[PDB]
């Protein structure tokens, strides 16, 4: 009564789950980084060859 | 009192959500509306690299 019922925290994170939240750029920024690194590597290799 | 003619009880009233789905705006939902511009910019940049 005085801890679980009186409290303000519902102990069920099973109903009303995570709604549609789009893909962040944090999963995409590291891919952009290796893209730019491969571009610069290819530029320098083409210049020295 | 007489016999009850109409039975009733306690019910739940909600906002009654409809199928409010937009059109062309629903297509560019899942990734972003701003990562695609960087994708097209990297596309034209890699084409500049190839040319």
């Amino acid at each position: 009564k005085w801890w679980y019922d009186k409290g303000e925290c519902g102990a069920k994170d099973s109903g009303s789950k995570e709604k549609t939240s789009a893909l962040s750029l944090s999963n995409v920024a590291g891919v952009f980084y290796i893209l730019v690194g491969g571009l610069g590597l290819a530029m320098l290799v083409a210049l020295i060859e | 009192f007489s016999k009850p003619f109409m039975s009733l009880g306690i019910s739940i009233m909600i906002k009654k959500p409809q199928k409010s789905k937009p059109g062309v705006f629903s297509f560019l939902d899942p990734l972003a509306y701003e990562i695609w511009m960087c994708i097209v910019f990297a596309y034209i940049g890699v084409s500049v690299v190839l040319f």
